[PDB]
């Protein structure tokens, strides 16, 4: 047997290296950022025609400027996601401002490699988390888009997909960006994407949709604010 | 510290550490206890390897209170634990209640300990069954208990080495009204069948419990009464 | 004081092979009546009661737990306790709280289930046992009942004569008492049967 | 498998912690730390081997103060011993807090060697990897020499040569007589001592380093002067011819 | 298996999983440091893949460090010396030397290489300084063991840049700022596959001395040390 | 400290548990118990396995004990393991006496004790309990109670139940032969003198090698009674004639 | 106390105990739940019924709180802990806050301990799936389903241990809107779906239904037959249809 | 026989042996050293063997006996790392037996803890036994001289003379040949016994730098180890 802890022949942890094979089996998200705010699309996967789809969350609200789209394990992650909301709301308490979405990243990723077995392990932690985000939101510098592993080595990207099929995608989703691209552009581009990479169809019902443009807050796309656009 | 069991159950359902450790008993110094009207008796046997050796120095017949004795069959080391925190609960029991402990309960609480020495972290069984004596508001008492954790109030039983071959000579001869002086003779013979070569005092003690306080016997008496 | 908030007494005598006891049944908060069917005296096993008094709140908490340890006695080894033992153990529950304790008195009064012997003790704050031949007493009104008990009693008693003597000397006792009385509690035990009374008092 | 290596906690059929028999084939690795007495004082006496030409000449010391009057030699891991260099320190200190008074050499390395120990006995731990020298110099005591092992034993001593040269450096020590000598006609023969054990053929080129206690320093420990060292290494490279 | 754990000694003496921590800093991305007679630089190539995180950050005013191993264990050295600094200034008012500093990282490190249950980290450290004795460079390895060099590099490939270090030893303690800056970056252009050269979205870099509190230059300002070059 | 653990706790690769399923498996070796519920009481009957030269009748019994006023139980397992689960019933009850000054009604009890080994199968590292036990009582709510345990903290009530050595074989036998609400404590006890005999593998019963427990009420009071020698020698007898009647 | 690592990851991800926990309900008692315009029903049924039990003991369909109910297809010693835990939660939060709790609010609860026994050292996870259902404010009937992974997600009808595959593929083809129009309509449908795992007949079956404020009920065998009696009788016309 | 872990800690096999202690017995042989203790009427005496191989080392830190107390002794053997930390917990419960009951700790209570504390390990498994020996000497008010010892399995005994190490096989199979014609041992036949003891089991006619000796005599109780002269007299009067 072997322990949580434990090194490999080549520097790489090994919890680690086995867990990011999950992610290869979640479904995929896509997030996107310009200069008039940024994109975060994702895939619902659904199984059964029983299955009330108004229940998946898979993009949650951190704050009014701030976002997040996940893949992997849904459950590792409401741990998380909770911490971040706490983490901004003590900044906004002692510093009367809003928090940036580097420092939420580095609060976050702060909690990755905490595990093992020799402390008391009050907070029980006893492996990572199998998941991967994507964060996106307004600061005091532009809008900003990251990424994070479950190791904790957050960096920021400019357009970025992440899940099962985040092998092919990227490469489409890399020539299909300029500097002075605008956000209606980005949405179709991802949108197309999507439905390339999907297999069963594109309705407005397996998506989820969000935008974190300047002046106003976060925002998700009604069911009635989608097949408009859809309409290629 | 470890924190774990290390007795677990077989496919078939038995804990196999504590057959294990019941077969340490085995060889164990042969011991017996026999009961009577007047009182109970206990002898035990000594395994003295060499003349360098002493013999007013080592004790297995040690008393608890004025009224409770004890003895052993197996580890040694392994037997005075039991011996400190037995005295230690009857001298609880006389704090509180003011009044010395009977027999059964002292029982019942040592086997209590020789169980959770069972399933706690990073432990084994013990390697003795005890025997122990009293009197109580005018009655004798002989208990056995077993590195299980169970006793059984018995009434003339042996173990050790030959107990198989001990208690069936113990059946035929229990005559159940005897007086304090023949179960002598009857703890003497028993495992005078168990005994390698010429037999004296230095290898043998022995204690009583008769309606005035557990004794131990000096040399003299064991002398007196090896004279048949 | 505290132990005077509410009021009680209680008082134990013995006899030939037959004890007695006896106690008040008013409650009160330091002037006022509530109610007049307290209960003070209780069997700890047969053949042998406890009666407390001082804290109302303290006593029933010692009753309590009395009563836990008591069956756990009795569960552990078939055997009706003796008295000694009982005044042993209530000695260790109201020592283990030296600091911080309860504000009861108790007085223990029975026979020995061997040879009928009569026993009574009476205990204190912190749990200093003295046992007397002649007789107990506990409340607030002690100095207006050892003087009466000490010009009636008599060595050797008749049931009839026993009841007669608890009776007068606890019910002159408390007429010149004003934070206990409103009734008279009175229980005698035999070999082979207990009787239990109630007699009649002045509601002033 | 056998599993009687794995831990501490497990003695071998034979009779063997081997454990502690593998952490003490760390030091027959590292290079030697040679130290010997004479009649006022100690001396120490280390080579350091420098690897590439980029690191500076006073890094990796292996020659640790302890206090006023004490020092330590070291030779193996030497993050263990710092480790131990502090503990040291800090147990001579809780003394001289305690008692009023310069704590002893025999005292601080019973001490020390019974906190090395307890390492020796449980498997949530590991022996350590380093044996390591001490020396003093009082006026009521005079010259006291000790050194410790990873097991935890501490002898006396009249000259050690922990590490890797260890037969040479002692049959090349015992063709001496400091009992009679000062400490003045001692460093060379130091100097001589660690020039004629080292190989050039292995080893491209190594750096000495000294240490001195005793009357010449009164007590404190200290770093042998540029020039005493200079005249010691001239010795030593005529002599070798 | 005296390789799964790290409270096992090895028949020959090695702890196998410090040796496999050691080779998580034989895959980063290089960094180099070298001294002179009055400042100290760092540099550093983030190799982006299209972006990628930094490699540099900032302890204090006259102290600064270059990482290549574990991003996330990284953090937790900068924050202790970063309190130990902040410690050192409220008691004492003095700004903390580089010596006991580097003695405190090493002895935070020694612990986990001795009992059960844990692991040594897996970063590597450039450490630049400045005090009364002038400038420092010092390195650091998971084993806790501290060096004081004038001049090294860690990474992939790091060797001919150590190499060139040993040619050109002899010519720093006289060169002033950009001299440096150039053969620093002469040096590092050595570990690449000879089909790249370096540019302004690769090389980040910074700089300490006596009269400036370790400043760090950003791909916007690295332009003006990129001229002088050849094949 | 990793190779020398079993973990104590692990879904097998098909959902089940292996030690509480092999502690099941020594529980089908021990004194048989038996259990019956009858419209005017509620019985109890057990299996001795010790016959020697012992000091016997020196307590109240040797499988049956008690718990309170109103409750016995007739544990079939290991030993020493339930010299301790009584204890712990003992306490609850006293518990919820000196709380609610209130008889404890008999389902809390055994779910307030179901609850104690399950943990034993999830958290620590320990082996569970091994024992299986069958409570008898009375309460004011539903009356008679007989109920079951299992060494994985499952329980359950019943009419009528055996366990120990050959349950299965009684519990068949028992399903047929019981009229429901057509039962007294006179053929209840002639019931389970016929079941015993039936079962156990001697030939036939000496009223030492049995032992037999009854719970009633008896003017408010609340009764258990255990039956002397005599008394089973006269219902074995009247067995035996009845038998002789075919 | 004990702190090691009973759950971990595997070279595919795929954590091996909530693999394992996931077979043993595969094999335990089926369930059904529906959710009907005005009325909401469970099924609970695969019992083995001995004649010498005692049918409210063991019963696997409880009441958290006069709102919610709940079902189960597990280990029942874990299934009591966890409803204990639920209505100590829920008498908590209507303790806190004025008003009583939403369904939603306690399937999280339960969820969130699921998955902290999936990450915690010493402990072990769940081994049951459970079946919620229950009565918002404003109406609104809802119905919820639950793993010991930790996930969740609200549907229509969904069906749960042994035998469910069956049941999902006969209830996928037969709720309808047309088919949901009556309280008596509602139940037919659990009979009939059960009535394919059901082994010998309608002898076993725990029927329980959920209206606006009845707070809960049991039928008696006597309303089964019955039902019975009537799928029989319009299998037999269907069958002369065809 | 053999099943499981039960080389590799304290637990019982199938025969009902531990084999962790069967092996720790077998640390004392490493050392290669060898010990005796008697007793006469007013005197007990404890001998050991004395080596050094190498002439670089000072012949004052290298020594097996200790000073438990004032009027105790004691002799170690097997390994030289957990012999020290025994003696200093011998030294530490007597110190604190002496505070809390007023008086001088006996031979007996003192064997007997150490007893109690060396099974401790005999039990759990996170630890291992110590591979040593204890023996102690002590004179007494009432018995007189004591001579108690301790095996790494927790047993103690009293005993009129006893050997340990390598050696104490024919050790004390020769003492058991003298106790037979007992005689009148005052000083000098239990000192000279000892030697003879030593020599005969050897056979390498031993010199006055290679034995350290301890007494504890009725009219001096104190301890005292020697002076080479001392050893010298008695060398020169047994040569003849």
């Amino acid at each position: 047997d072997r322990g949580v802890n434990t090194f490999s022949p080549e520097g790489r942890l090994f919890q680690v290296e086995y867990d990011i094979e999950a992610i290869k089996l979640g479904s995929t998200a896509i997030g996107i950022q310009t200069s008039e705010g940024v994109c975060l699309a994702v895939e619902k996967r659904i199984t059964s025609p029983l299955m009330e789809p108004s229940s998946i969350e898979k993009i949650v609200e951190i704050d009014a400027h701030i976002g997040c789209a996940m893949s992997g394990l849904i459950a590792d992650a409401k741990t998380l996601i909770d911490k971040a909301r706490v983490e901004t709301q003590n900044h906004w308490f002692t510093y009367n401002e809003t928090m940036t979405v580097e420092s939420v990243t580095q609060a976050v990723s702060n909690l990755a490699l905490q595990f093992g077995e020799e402390d008391a392990d009050p907070g029980a932690m006893s492996r990572p988390f199998g998941v991967a985000l994507l964060f996106g939101g307004v600061d005091e510098k532009g809008p900003q888009l990251f990424h994070m592993d479950p190791s904790g080595t957050f960096v920021q990207c400019d357009a970025r997909a992440i899940g099962s099929a985040s092998e092919g995608a990227q490469s489409s989703l890399q020539e299909l960006y300029h500097k002075s691209m605008t956000l209606k552009e980005a949405i179709k581009s991802s949108l197309i994407i999507l439905k390339q990479v999907m297999e069963e169809k594109l309705n407005a019902t397996n998506i989820e949709l969000a935008t974190v443009q300047p002046g106003q807050n976060f925002h998700m796309f009604t069911k009635e604010e989608l097949e408009e656009v859809i309409k290629d | 510290g470890y924190s774990f069991s290390l007795t677990t159950f077989s496919p078939s359902g038995k804990l196999v550490q504590i057959e294990y450790a019941l077969a340490a008993v085995a060889g164990g110094a042969p011991s017996v206890g026999i009961k009577a009207a007047n009182g109970v008796v206990l002898a035990t046997e000594k395994k003295q390897k060499s003349i360098l050796y002493d013999e007013r120095s080592v004790h297995k017949v040690e008393p608890i209170t004025k009224h409770i004795g004890l003895v052993y069959s197996g580890m040694g080391p392994d037997y005075r634990v039991l011996v400190h925190r037995a005295r230690k609960l009857a001298q609880q029991y006389y704090l509180v209640y003011q009044e010395p402990i009977p027999t059964a309960q002292l029982v019942q609480r040592v086997a209590s300990v020789m169980q959770e020495y069972t399933q706690s972290g990073g432990v084994r069984p013990f390697g003795v069954s005890l025997l122990i004596c009293g009197w109580n508001e005018g009655r004798p008492y002989l208990f056995q208990s077993d590195p299980s954790g169970a006793y059984f109030a018995w009434k003339a039983t042996a173990m050790g080495k030959n107990y198989v071959n001990g208690k069936t000579f113990l059946e035929k001869r229990y005559n159940e009204d005897l007086e304090l002086e023949d179960a002598i003779h009857t703890a003497i013979l028993t495992l005078k069948e168990s005994f390698e070569g010429q037999m004296t005092e230095d290898n043998i003690e022995v204690g009583i419990c008769n309606e005035a306080g557990f004794r131990r016997l000096t040399p003299t008496e064991v002398k007196d009464y090896l004279a048949a | 004081s505290i132990m005077s908030y509410n009021g009680g007494a209680v008082m134990a005598m013995k006899g030939k092979n037959c004890v007695a006891i006896a106690a008040d049944r008013r409650f009160g908060i330091q002037a006022q009546l509530v109610t007049t069917d307290f209960q003070k005296i209780f069997p700890m096993g047969d053949r042998l009661y406890i009666g407390l008094a001082g804290l109302a709140t303290d006593v029933q908490t010692v009753a309590q737990r009395l009563k836990f340890r008591l069956n756990l006695y009795e569960l552990k080894e078939g055997r009706q306790i003796k008295p000694y033992t009982l005044m042993s153990m209530v000695a260790n529950l109201l020592y283990e709280k030296r600091f911080g304790p309860y504000y009861t008195e108790p007085v223990i009064a029975g026979l020995d289930p061997k040879t009928f012997k009569p026993f009574i003790c009476s205990l204190d704050l912190i749990g200093c046992p003295m046992v007397t031949d002649d007789f107990v007493v506990s409340g607030t009104c002690a100095e207006q009942m050892y003087g009466m008990c000490e010009s009636l009693w008599e060595p050797n008693m008749d049931p009839d004569h026993l009841f007669e003597t608890i009776s007068q000397a606890m019910l002159n006792a408390v007429d010149r008492d004003a934070v206990s009385g409103m009734g008279v509690i009175v229980h005698i035990i035999e070999k082979d049967k207990i009787t239990t009374r109630t007699l009649k008092a002045r509601m002033d | 498998g056998t599993g009687y290596d794995l831990s501490a906690s497990t003695f071998s059929p034979d009779g063997r912690v081997f454990q502690v028999e593998y952490a003490m084939k760390a030091v027959e690795n590292s290079s030697t730390a040679i130290g010997i007495r004479c009649k006022d004082g100690v001396v120490f006496g280390v080579e350091k081997l420098v690897l590439s030409k980029l690191y500076e000449e006073g890094s990796n010391k292996r020659l640790f103060n302890v206090d006023r009057h004490v020092g330590m030699a070291v030779a193996g891991l030497l993050a263990d011993a710092r480790s131990l260099a502090d503990i040291a320190r800090e147990e001579a200190s809780n003394f001289r807090s305690n008692f009023g008074y310069n704590i002893p050499l025999k005292h601080l390395a019973d001490r020390v060697a019974m906190y090395v120990h307890a390492y020796t006995l449980y498997s949530a731990v590991r022996p350590f990897g380093c044996s390591f020298m001490l020396g003093s110099y009082s006026v009521n005591d005079g010259a006291q020499l000790y050194m410790i092992d990873p097991s935890g034993v501490s002898y006396g001593y009249w000259g050690c040569a922990i590490g890797k040269a260890r037969q040479a450096a002692k049959t090349e020590i015992e063709k001496l007589q400091m009992k009679e000598m000062t400490c003045r006609d001692i460093v060379k023969e130091v100097a001589k001592i660690i020039y004629i054990v080292h190989d050039e053929v292995k080893d491209k080129a190594f750096e000495l380093e000294l240490s001195w206690v005793g009357e010449l320093t009164n007590g404190r420990h200290e770093i042998v002067p540029k020039d005493i060292r200079e005249e010691a290494e001239k010795y030593a490279k005529e002599s070798l011819k | 298996q005296y390789d799964n754990d790290v409270t096992v000694w090895s028949p020959q003496g090695r702890i196998h999983q410090i040796e496999y921590a050691m080779e998580a800093v034989k895959q980063g991305s290089a960094t180099v440091g070298l001294k002179s007679k009055t400042h100290a630089v760092l540099v550093a190539l983030k190799r982006a893949q299209a972006a990628h995180q930094k490699k540099i950050l900032h302890v204090d005013n006259h102290i600064g460090i270059s990482i290549a191993g574990l991003t996330a264990d990284a953090r937790l050295l900068c924050n202790f010396m970063r309190q130990e600094c902040l410690d050192s200034r409220f008691v004492f008012d003095r700004p903390l030397p580089v010596s006991r500093l580097v003695s405190l990282i090493g002895s935070k490190t020694q612990i986990p290489t001795q009992r059960y249950g844990r692991r040594p980290y897996g970063v590597g450290l450039l450490i630049a300084g400045y005090d009364d004795m002038g400038p420092h460079i010092f390195q650091t390895c998971p084993s806790a063991n501290y060096f004081d060099c004038r001049a090294m590099s860690i990474g992939a490939r790091s060797q001919s840049a150590r190499t060139y270090l040993e040619r050109h030893m002899s010519e720093f303690m006289e060169c002033n700022l950009n001299e440096l800056v150039k053969h620093g970056l002469r040096a590092l252009r050595e570990t690449l596959p000879a089909e790249q050269d370096l540019t302004t979205k690769n090389v980040s870099i910074g700089i300490v001395g006596k009269d400036l509190e370790f400043t760090i230059y950003d791909d916007d300002d690295v332009s003006p040390f990129l001229e002088g070059l050849e094949e | 400290s990793r190779r020398y653990d079993s973990r104590t706790t692990i879904f097998s690769p098909e959902g089940r548990l292996y030690q509480v399923e092999y502690a099941m498996e020594a529980i089908g070796h021990a004194g048989t118990c038996l259990g019956i519920l009858a419209n005017d009481g509620v019985l109890l009957a057990a299996e001795r396995r010790n016959i020697h030269k012992l000091l016997d009748e020196v307590f109240f019994s040797e499988k049956i004990y008690k718990l309170n006023e109103d409750m016995a139980c007739s544990v079939a397992g290991i030993t020493s393991d339930a010299n301790v689960l009584t204890n712990e019933l003992r306490l609850i009850a006293q518990r919820y006496l000196l709380q609610y000054q209130e008889p404890i009604p008999c389902e809390q009890l055994v779910t307030a004790l179901c609850d104690i080994k399950q943990a034993y199968t999830q958290f620590g590292g320990k082996r569970p309990f091994g024992v299986s036990l069958l409570y008898i009582g009375w309460d004011k709510h539903y009356g008679f109670q007989l109920y079951q345990s299992d060494p994985s903290g499952n329980y359950g009530g019943w009419k009528a139940t055996c366990i120990g050595n050959n349950s299965a074989a009684a519990v068949s036998m028992l399903k047929q032969d019981y009229k429901e609400g057509e039962m007294t404590l006179k053929s209840a006890l002639a019931l389970a003198i016929k079941v015993l005999n039936k079962t156990m593998d001697v030939s036939k019963l000496s009223a030492e090698k049995v032992e037999i427990a009854t719970l009633t009420r008896e003017n408010g009071k609340t009764v258990i009674r255990v039956l002397k020698q005599k008394e089973v020698e006269q219902l074995i007898k009247k067995h035996e004639e009845e038998e002789a009647k075919a | 106390s004990y702190d090691r690592a009973i759950t971990v990851f595997s070279p595919d991800g795929h954590l091996f105990q909530v693999e394992y926990a996931q077979e043993a309900v595969k094999k335990g008692s089926t369930a059904v739940g529906v959710r009907g315009r005005d009325i909401v029903v469970l099924g609970v049924e695969k019992k083995s019924v001995a004649k010498l039990q005692d049918e409210r003991t063991v019963r696997k369909i409880c009441a958290l709180d006069d709102n919610v109910c709940m079902a189960f297809a597990g280990l029942t010693a874990d299934a009591r802990i966890v409803i204990n835990r639920a209505r100590v939660e829920c008498q908590s939060h209507r303790l806190t806050v004025e008003d009583p709790v939403t369904v939603e609010y306690i399937t999280r609860y339960i969820a969130s301990l699921k998955q902290r026994y999936t990450q915690s050292n010493g402990r072990r996870p769940f081994g049951i799936s459970a079946l919620i259902v229950g009565f918002d404010f404003d109406g609104t009937p809802r119905l919820y389903q639950t793993d010991p992974s930790g996930t969740y997600h609200a549907w229509k009808a969904n069906a749960i241990g042994r035998g469910a595959k069956s049941v999902r593929e006969f209830l996928e083809k037969n709720y309808t809107d047309e088919a949901i129009e009556t309280d008596d309509l509602t139940i037919k449908l659990v009979i009939k779906a059960l009535l394919e795992v059901v082994q010998s007949g309608g002898k076993n079956i725990e029927l329980a239904v959920m209206r606006r404020d009845q707070s809960l009920k049991i039928l008696n065998p006597e309303e089964i037959e019955k039902y019975v009696a009537e799928i029989e009788k319009e299998k037999e016309e269907n069958e002369k249809k065809k | 026989s053999s099943a499981g872990f039960d080389r590799h800690i304290t637990i019982f096999s199938p025969e009902g042996r531990l084999y962790q202690v069967e092996y720790a017995f077998k640390a004392i042989n490493q050392g290669g050293l060898t010990s005796v203790a008697v007793r006469g009427k007013d005197c007990a005496v404890i001998v050991t063997q004395k080596k050094v191989p190498d002439k670089l080392l000072d012949s004052s830190t290298v020594t097996h006996l200790f000073k438990i107390t004032e009027n105790i002794g004691c002799v170690m053997t097997g390994m030289t790392a957990d012999s020290r930390s025994q003696v200093q917990r011998a030294r530490y419960e007597a110190a604190n037996w002496k505070y809390k009951y007023g008086y001088e700790i006996p031979v007996d209570m003192l064997c007997k803890r150490i007893a109690d504390i060396s099974q401790v390990y005999t039990q759990n498994a996170e630890m291992r036994p110590l591979g040593c020996c204890m023996i102690l000497i002590g004179i007494d008010e009432e018995q007189g001289p004591q001579v108690y010892k301790c095996d790494p399995a927790g047993y103690y005994c009293g005993f009129k003379a006893t050997a340990a190490g390598v050696k104490q096989t024919e050790s004390t199979s020769f003492l058991e040949k003298k106790v037979k014609k007992k005689f009148d041992w005052t000083f000098e036949q239990t000192v000279e016994t000892a030697i003879t003891c030593l020599s005969t089991v050897l056979s390498i006619d031993f010199k006055p730098s290679e034995i350290e000796v301890g007494v504890v005599t009725v009219e001096n109780p104190k301890f005292r180890i020697l002076t080479e002269a001392e050893i010298d007299a008695h060398l020169v009067a047994l040569a003849e």
